[PDB]
């Protein structure tokens, strides 16, 4: 049915520009109201602005704070819509979501896309350092240390090892973010088996595997 | 302009209540009202329009309703695949404004933390670094506090915490802790400890190694 998929996020240092891409499918995408929020961290979302559907003459409304910065449009010929952003700055980083509107000029959401991430920032992207945690129930865990920018995404054997993992957030210090993991097996199943965790950084293009081995000491 | 005010930002509750989660308006907007769920990592989904209509697929434990400026959305007999985060919205004069939103914790029982204490690794030693991390896992309430020990002084430099959300099959809290020091810091000391302070314990949990057994 109804689906929205947004592209054009990632890593942009302040003063740039790029467009954002909604593209959808699901529905008559000329006779629909569209629209673009976003949601600052630990923030509330901010609607920015809508544009009508064809018998309204696709006409637009912006929030005040960033008229002249952004312009929403649709295309010519397909069913996506954009968001085109300039003079970004650090206060622009969020989470920006392409929504489908409905009850005509009073605007509520009804249904919603995946989301893309934008981060405005002047750090330098860099690849993590993964280290192994070793010590009837035994818990193990992996260090991702010294990574830029968001996000990581951490997988046990592969997948196939989900039960008892523990994902914390990323914590960010110095321009560079620390995250960790824990899971744990019973020591039956360990060291007797392999526990092997899997770290992606897509941003560098980063794929590590490191296997848990006990210590000495 | 106008401000829709969701006064709690957190509201527990049990398996099988009812919750009521309100949301105060700064100026009369009617019914123009929706209402919307989070769940972490997810996207957002409606739930009520018009202060009381609920979305096609909306089951009908989901109730909303108020007039003016206040406005309530019930969920009765809470189910598990409830736990998310609800907020507000006005369509009634631009701009268009969300609550900040109210996320549902589940109440359970108190339930001691596990603590696990990690020595550095010697792929970190080779580069220069040590870091000691501590993990604190399936506890409950969240309220907790961790104290990191060098030869017995506390230490509060170089620290990094992180804590989880609620734990999805045992609703419980999980918090990790990592400390950050240089290889030849780490080699000038012997003992490091892991001081975990809860309510389920008079005494805080400890967990502690020394550099001379290894
Ligand atoms: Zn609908
Ligand atoms: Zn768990
Ligand atoms: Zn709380
Ligand atoms: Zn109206
Ligand atoms: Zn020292």
């Amino acid at each position: 049915e109804v689906k929205l998929v947004e592209s054009g996020g990632g890593l942009v240092q302040p003063g740039g520009s790029l467009r954002l891409s909604c593209v959808t499918s699901g529905f008559t995408f000329t006779d629909y109201y569209m629209s673009w929020v976003r949601q600052p961290p630990g923030k509330a979302l901010e609607w920015l602005a809508f544009i009508r559907n064809k018998v309204n003459g696709y006409t637009t409304e912006y929030r005040a704070s960033v008229k002249g910065r952004f312009t929403i449009s649709r295309d010519s010929s397909q069913s996506i819509l954009y968001l085109q952003v300039n003079t970004l700055r650090a206060e622009d980083s969020a989470t920006y979501y392409c929504a489908r509107d409905r009850g005509g000029n009073g605007v509520y959401f009804d249904y919603w896309g995946q989301g893309t991430t934008l981060t405005v920032s002047s750090a330098k992207t860099t690849p993590p350092s993964v280290y192994p945690l070793a010590p009837s129930m035994v818990t193990l865990g992996c260090l991702v240390k010294g990574y830029f920018p968001e996000p990581v995404t951490v997988t046990w054997n592969s997948g196939s090892l989900s039960s008892g993992v523990h994902t914390f957030p990323a914590v960010l210090q110095s321009d560079l973010y620390t995250l960790s993991s824990s899971v744990t097996v019973p020591s039956s199943t360990w060291p007797s088996e392999t526990v092997t965790c899997n770290v992606a950084h897509p941003a560098s293009s980063t794929k590590v595997d490191k296997k848990i081995v006990p210590r000495d000491c | 302009d106008i401000v829709m005010t969701q006064s709690h930002k957190f509201m527990s509750t049990s398996v099988g209540d009812r919750v009521s989660i309100t949301c105060k308006a700064s100026q009369d907007v009617g019914t123009d009202v929706a209402w919307y769920q989070q769940k972490p990592g997810q996207s957002p989904k409606l739930l009520i329009y018009w202060a009381s209509i609920r979305h096609t697929g909306v089951p009908d434990r989901f109730t909303g309703s108020g007039s003016g400026t206040d406005f309530t959305l019930t969920i009765s007999n809470v189910q598990s695949e409830d736990l998310a985060d609800y907020f507000c919205q006005q369509y009634s004069s631009y701009p268009l404004t969300f609550g900040a939103g109210t996320k549902l914790e589940l109440e359970r029982a108190d339930a001691a933390p596990t603590v696990s204490i990690f020595p550095p690794s010697s792929e970190q030693l080779t580069s220069g670094g040590a870091s000691v991390v501590c993990f604190l896992n399936n506890f409950y309430p969240k309220d907790i506090n961790v104290k990191w020990k060098i030869d017995g002084s506390e230490r509060q430099n170089g620290v990094l915490n992180s804590w989880t959300d609620q734990d999805s099959k045992d609703s419980t809290y999980s918090m990790s802790s990592t400390l950050t020091l240089t290889k030849d810091e780490y080699e000038r000391h012997n003992s490091y400890t892991c001081e975990a302070t809860h309510k389920t314990s008079t005494s805080p949990i400890v967990k502690s190694f020394n550099r001379n057994e290894c």
